[PDB]
C-alpha cells in the first residue's frame, strides 16, 4: 500500500523523455504502526489572510468608505 | 483547496482612472487591515505570477532539527573519589533560545517531537590510556517515576521505561514521540497559578509560582555510559535534537525582542534595550 | 549530577536577618526539589519543588522563612528574618528529584559543602 | 418482581443524591409537579435565568435535636435556603423569583424505639406573635430565623416588655402557632415518621401563591412544621434521643429583574 | 503478500491532501518462516470485563436491589 | 467486535429522577462489583467520548523490553593463574525484579521470548595495552545438554546448539523464541511439589523444595570471549533483555506489596512494612 | 411472584443437599462453569473414570472457632478432601487428574452480631514460608494440613532454630501469606458473609491450571483463604464466638492412570 505523490519540478533536465516533462512522481511506504513515526508531507493547505487582516464584523469592500 | 506549493495571486492589468472608488483610503481605527494589490495604487501590467509560498508553511517553518541541551557524563577510574557521573535533564525546549524563539511566534500548538542524539567523547587526562568503543544509555523517565540514583541501580533494567542504546560512533539515535499533551494543544506561555492562595490558610501553603504549571512537565531524560570503570578517564557529552513534525499552532504573538531570562517572560536589566540609532531623516 | 554551593552565610545579631544563597552545577533544578535542612546535625526548615509554587516550611520555623527559585541563575535562597539565638546553625541544602520525600534526612542524594550562621547573642 | 419496594427510594437533582430504604413512597402535593412559569401565566417581562442545577439541588440544613421534652419545630421557605450556595445568591440578587421544593425530612431509629412525627407542609404558614400589647409586630429578624429554624411551645406565654419587646413568634404546638387545631392539620400535605414503618418522610411542593413570581426576601411560600405526634421513648431510659435533619431542594427555579445584591438585617 | 492496515492519526498534519485526512496505512511484510519471528501487530480486541465484574449466577440489573 | 483502539462508551444526558430504581444501592456480598456509570449518581450532559484504551492492552502493557541478567567474563592473560571465566547463567526473570512484578499479576501465560544482549566492555589492568575488537558467544544450553567445563572445550562446536556470535561495537544480538513452555502456560506460581514423599521410603528421597518444578526450567546460556588469551586482561559485561510479545495471561492477583526474596514467595523480616503515615481526618 | 429470592438457595449433588435462607445469591468464577475434560484440550490417552456422584457430594470438613482474637484460616484443594470418601480413594488411586469445586462456607449469627469475614478463593494460593535462612523449604506435611487446615498470623515470626527447622507457612494476614496487599484480594472471585446480611457464602470454582489433566497429590489447584475484614463484636460481651463451617463439593471429576495406591507420608 504505497503513497505515490507528485514533485514540483525545479530544474527540468534536458529531458521530457524521462525526468524534467513528464511528471516525476515518489513513492512513499510507512514503515510503523504509528502515526507520530510517519514522515511529513509537506503537502499542506493554504488559507486566507481574513482571520488577522479583517477581523471585522461587516464586510469590507476595498473600494468604499471604510467608516461610513 | 489552496495548498502550499500554489501560486500567488496574478496581478492584472489596470489603467488610468477616476472614479468615486477610493482603495487608497482606510482608517486603521477598524482593526481591519486594507487589502491593497498592486492594481490599484498604480497601473500594472498583466503577470502570470509564479512564486509560491511552499517553503512558508507552518510545517516548514519548523522543519529544522534544533538543539535543545547538552548533558555531560563520564567514565572514570575505579579509584576515583568521586562518582561516576549520570546525566539528569528535565525535558523542555526552554533551556536555549533559537527553538524556543521560534516556538514563541505562537500561543498554542500540537506537534509530534521527534528526538535526535549525536553523542561524542573524549579522555581527560593527560595519559595515553586506552578506551574500548562505549555504550550510552537514555532513559526516559516519566513525571513520577524512578529517577535513578546511582549509575547502577535497580532503576535502569527499565521494564517499562523507553530508552536507547547508543553505540559510540554509529548513525545518530533516534525516536519519535506523538503529542504527549495534557491538555489539546502545548502552552508555550500560561497565565495563572497551579495553586490559588486561600483565606483560611497560610501564605506559606498556597504560594505558587507564576507563568508555571503541569502542562509542560513530560519528565526527564537520564543519561549514562553502560560500561565500567576504565582505567582512564573517559568524558561525554550527550547533545539532543528536537525537531517538530506534522505541526498546528493558534493566535500569533510578536517574537522575543529583548535577551532571555528564565523560563519565565520576564526580562533582566541592561539588556532593555533591542535597537539602535538610525536618524529619522537619513537614508 | 547536580553539585550544591552554599554561599552567603554568617554572623549578625539576635533580632536581625540574613540571606542565604545557593547555586548548583548544571542542568540544575533538573535534580528537582531543592531544600533548606539546617540543624547542628539534621534537621529540616524549608523544602521547594521546582516546578509549581509549591512551598513548604517545618512547623519550627514556620512563618519567618522563605525559600525561592532563580531557574536563571540557577540558584536557591533561604531569607531568615528575626533571627534568634537558637538559629545559630549548621545550614545546608538539597535536592532529589523525586517528587517526594521531603521527612527524611537520609531520603537525599545530593548534599553541598555548608556554612555556618552565627546569630550573635548581642542584645 | 425486581424488587420495586416503596419504601426503597432513590431522589436526585444535579451533584445530590438521596437514597432510603424506609420510606412511605413519596408525597405529590396537591397532585401537582415543579414545571417552570408558563408563558400564558406570566407575569414579567424580562429574560428568566433558569439557574438549574446550580440552584437545583439537595441542601442539608443544620440538624436538631429530638428527646422527650421537645415540642416542636419549624422551618420557612425560602427562608431556611437563603444560605445556600448559588439558591441563595442569585436570590439576593433579584426582585422576583418561584421556586418548587423536595423536603426530605431524615429521622431514623431502631425497631426499639417508638413515637411519631409529623412533618407538615403549610402553604403559607402564618404563626402568631408573642405579646397580647402589639398585634402583627413580630419583627424580621425572628420571622426568617434561617436554617436554624424556629421552635414551638407547650403553653402560651405574653411577652410583658413594652419599653423593648421580644419581637418574636410564641407558637404553641396544639395550636399549629397559628390558633387552629392540630388534629386537622392533616389536611396539608403531609408525612409521618412513625418511627416503625419508615425512617424519612418525602414531600414535593410546588409553587404556590396568588402571583406567578414574586418576591423572594419579602415573601415565604411553603412552611415546614415539625411537630411530635407521638412522644419518644426508649428502652427504660430516662432521656433518649435521636436527630432530626431536614434536606429541602429546590426545583424548577427562575428568577426575574437582575440588580444589586441584597443586604438584610438580620439581627 | 503484503500486510497493509490503517492508523488511528494522532496529530494531523495541515493536510488532506495526503496526510493526516485520507487515511493513513502501513504496509508489513513477513521475513522469516516462524510465528515467533513476527511483529507484534497490536490491533488486539477488548473484552466485557463481566468474569470480574459480575461474577453472578444470576442476573444483575443496576437499577433493582441487589438483593431480593 | 471491540478492539483496543475503540472509543469508550458515550456519556448519555440524564436528568432530574424520582424513581423505584436505585442505582447507588448495591451489597458487595454478592461478590459483584456495581456498574454504576456517570449518569446515574449525578446529572451528565451527553459527551461524545474519545478516550481509548490502546495502549492498555495486555500486548501493549508488557510492550518493553526489560533486564534480566547481567553475565561478566573476561579475557585475562596467557600468563594469569586463574582461568579465563566464562559465564554461565539459569534462564529466568526472577532475578531482578522490575520485569517479575509485572508478570506477577497474573496466573499463568503464553508468549513469545524476544531477546536482546547488550554487550559492554573495558581494561582492567593499569597498562596501556592493547586489544583487538572482540568476539562474543552466546550459546543456548538446553536442560540437560553438555554445559561446557572450560572456555575451550568440544562442547562449544555446538552442532546442536543455537549459538550467537556477537562482534562488540555492532547493533544489538537478537533472538526470538517461541512458547517452549511444558504446559500450555507458563506457571508464573506453582504450588506443590515435584515429589511426594511416601511412606515406605524415607524423608531424605522425597523431600522436594516447594514452589519449584520442571515448568519454568528451560536452560542456562553460557558466554565467553571468542578471542584468546590477549597481553592485556579485558573483562566484559552482557546483559539481556527480554520482551515478551505475543501475550496471553489468565487470572489476576494482587502486587507483589513488600520486597522481594528468593524465587519463592516468601518474604524477609524487616522488609514487611509496605505502607507509612497518614491521618484518618487529614487530606 | 412466586418468591424466588437471591438469599433463599438450595444447592443439591449426589445424595447431599445444601439449603440456605440468608445468601448473597452464588459466585461463579471467571463466568466458568464445571465440566469435563474437552476431547480437544485432552492431554494422557487411557479411559477416564468419572466417578460423578461418588465423589461429586458435599463433605463437610472439620468446623473452626471465630471469636475476636482469630487471624485467619487457609485451605487447599484438593488437599482438604484428601481424607473425603471415594473422592479421597479415587485420588491416591491415580497419577493425574482434574476437578472442580463448590465450596459453601457457612457462618451464622444473630441480628445482634457484627462483623465481616473474606471468603476468597485464590488459584494456586501459593503462602509463604517461615524462616529467612531458608527459602522456599517448607515441608510437605505443614503444606497439606488436610482438613484442619491452616491459620495465619498478625506478625511476621521468624524461624530460628537451625538445627532442625519448623517448616512450615507463617502467613500474615494483611498480606495474604503471599505478600501481597489483601485489599486487593477482592479480584479473586470472593464473597463477603458480613453478618448483618447473609449467613453463609458460595464459589463455585472450576478447574484452572496451566495444564489440561494434572496430578493431584503433588499439585493443589484452588486455595481457600478466610480472613475476618471486621472484627466479631456482641453486645458488651468481652469473648463472643460463633463457628465457621466449610462444605466443599467436588464437580465434573475425572481420574487417568489406575495405578497402586499412594501412602504419603503425613507427619
Ligand atoms: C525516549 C525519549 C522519550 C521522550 C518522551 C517525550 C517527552 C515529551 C517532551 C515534550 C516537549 C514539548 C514542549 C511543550 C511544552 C508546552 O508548551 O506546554
Ligand atoms: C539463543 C537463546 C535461546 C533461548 C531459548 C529460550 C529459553 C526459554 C526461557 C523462557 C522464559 C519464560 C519464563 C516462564 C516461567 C514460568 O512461569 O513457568
Amino acid at each position: 500500500g504505497a503513497q505515490v505523490s507528485s514533485q514540483k519540478v525545479g530544474a527540468h533536465e534536458n529531458s521530457n523523455r524521462a525526468y524534467g516533462g513528464s511528471t516525476i512522481n515518489y513513492t512513499t511506504i510507512n514503515y510503523y504502526r504509528d502515526s507520530a513515526s510517519n514522515a511529513a508531507s509537506k503537502q499542506d493547505f493554504s488559507q486566507d489572510p481574513s482571520k488577522f487582516t479583517e477581523p471585522i464584523k461587516d464586510v469590507l469592500i476595498k473600494t468604499a468608505p471604510m467608516l461610513n | 483547496a489552496a495548498t502550499s506549493r500554489d501560486a500567488l495571486p496574478n496581478t492584472e492589468a489596470s489603467g488610468p482612472t477616476h472614479s468615486k472608488e477610493i482603495p487608497a483610503l482606510t482608517a486603521v481605527e477598524t482593526g481591519a487591515t486594507n487589502p491593497l494589490v498592486p492594481s490599484d495604487t498604480v497601473q500594472t501590467r498583466h503577470v502570470v505570477q509564479h512564486r509560491s509560498r511552499s517553503e512558508s508553511s507552518i510545517e516548514s517553518f519548523f522543519a529544522r532539527g534544533a538543539c535543545v541541551t547538552i548533558m555531560t557524563v563520564d567514565n572514570p577510574a575505579s579509584t576515583t573519589n568521586k562518582d561516576k557521573l549520570f546525566a539528569v535533564w528535565k525535558i523542555t525546549y526552554k533551556d536555549t533560545v533559537q527553538l524556543r524563539r521560534k516556538l514563541e511566534f505562537f500561543t498554542y500548538s500540537r506537534f509530534d517531537m521527534e528526538l535526535t542524539f549525536v553523542v561524542t567523547a573524549n579522555f581527560t587526562e593527560t595519559n595515553n590510556g586506552h578506551a574500548l568503543n562505549q555504550v550510552y544509555q537514555i532513559m526516559y523517565v516519566p513525571p513520577g517515576a524512578p529517577v535513578p540514583e546511582k549509575w547502577d541501580d535497580y532503576t535502569w533494567q527499565t521494564s517499562s521505561n523507553p530508552s536507547i542504546f547508543y553505540t559510540y560512533g554509529t548513525a545518530p539515535a533516534r525516536i519519535s514521540v506523538p503529542y504527549v499533551g495534557i491538555s489539546n494543544a502545548y502552552s508555550h506561555f500560561y497565565d495563572g497559578f497551579s495553586k490559588v492562595p486561600l483565606k483560611d490558610q497560610s501564605a506559606a501553603l498556597g504560594d505558587s509560582l507564576y507563568g508555571a504549571a503541569s502542562l509542560n512537565d513530560f519528565g526527564i531524560l537520564a543519561v549514562r555510559v553502560v560500561n565500567d570503570h576504565n582505567p582512564t578517564k573517559v568524558t561525554s557529552k550527550i547533545r539532543v535534537y528536537l525537531k517538530p513534525k506534522h505541526i498546528r499552532v493558534w493566535c500569533p504573538r510578536p517574537p522575543r525582542a529583548v535577551a532571555y531570562y528564565g523560563p519565565g517572560v520576564d526580562y533582566k536589566d541592561g539588556t532593555l534595550t533591542p535597537l539602535s540609532t538610525k536618524d529619522l531623516t537619513t537614508y | 549530577q547536580v553539585q550544591l554551593q552554599e554561599s552567603g552565610g554568617g554572623s549578625v545579631q539576635a533580632g536581625g536577618s540574613l540571606t542565604l544563597s545557593c547555586a548548583a552545577s548544571g542542568i540544575t533544578y533538573c535534580m528537582g526539589w531543592y531544600r533548606q535542612v539546617r540543624g547542628k546535625e539534621r534537621e529540616g526548615v524549608a523544602f521547594i519543588k521546582t516546578n509549581d509554587g509549591t512551598t513548604d516550611y517545618a512547623d519550627s520555623v514556620k512563618g519567618r522563612f522563605t525559600i525561592s527559585q532563580n531557574h536563571a541563575t540557577k540558584t536557591v535562597y533561604l531569607q531568615m528574618n528575626s533571627l534568634k539565638p537558637e538559629d545559630t546553625a549548621a545550614y545546608y541544602c538539597a535536592a532529589t528529584w523525586r517528587w517526594s520525600c521531603p521527612l527524611d534526612p537520609e531520603g537525599y542524594q545530593y548534599w553541598g559543602q555548608g556554612t555556618q550562621v552565627t546569630v550573635s547573642s548581642h542584645h | 418482581a425486581c424488587g420495586y419496594s416503596d419504601r426503597v427510594l432513590q431522589l436526585t437533582l444535579g451533584n445530590s443524591t438521596i437514597t432510603t430504604q424506609e420510606a412511605a413512597n413519596s408525597v405529590v402535593a396537591y397532585g401537582r409537579w415543579p414545571e417552570y412559569l408558563r408563558d400564558s401565566e406570566a407575569n414579567p417581562v424580562d429574560q428568566p435565568t433558569e439557574p438549574d442545577v446550580a440552584a437545583c439541588r439537595f441542601y442539608t440544613l443544620d440538624t436538631v435535636s429530638w428527646t422527650k421534652e421537645s415540642r416542636g419545630w419549624w422551618w420557612k421557605l425560602p427562608d431556611a435556603l437563603r444560605d445556600m450556595g448559588l439558591f441563595g445568591q442569585n436570590m439576593y440578587y433579584h426582585y422576583l423569583g418561584r421556586s418548587g421544593y423536595t423536603v426530605h425530612v431524615q429521622c431514623n431509629a431502631s425497631k426499639f424505639h417508638q413515637g411519631a412525627l409529623g412533618v407538615f407542609a403549610v402553604p403559607e404558614m402564618c404563626l402568631a406573635g408573642d405579646s397580647n400589647t402589639t398585634t402583627m409586630h413580630t419583627s424580621y429578624q425572628n420571622a426568617n430565623p434561617g436554617e436554624k429554624g424556629g421552635t414551638f411551645t407547650g403553653t402560651f406565654t405574653p411577652d410583658n416588655n413594652q419599653t423593648s419587646p421580644a419581637r418574636r413568634f410564641c407558637p404553641v404546638d396544639y395550636l399549629l402557632g397559628n390558633g387552629t387545631l392540630l388534629g386537622n392539620a392533616f389536611v396539608f400535605p403531609h408525612q409521618i415518621i412513625n418511627l416503625r414503618t419508615n425512617n424519612c418522610a418525602t414531600l414535593v411542593l410546588p409553587y404556590v401563591n396568588s402571583l406567578s413570581i414574586d418576591s423572594m426576601v419579602k415573601h415565604n411560600n411553603w412552611g415546614i412544621a415539625i411537630l411530635p405526634l407521638a412522644p419518644l421513648n426508649f428502652a427504660s431510659e430516662s432521656s433518649p434521643e435521636i436527630p432530626i435533619t431536614l434536606t429541602i431542594a429546590p426545583m424548577c427555579c427562575e428568577f426575574n429583574g437582575l440588580r444589586n445584591i441584597t443586604l438584610p438585617r438580620l439581627q
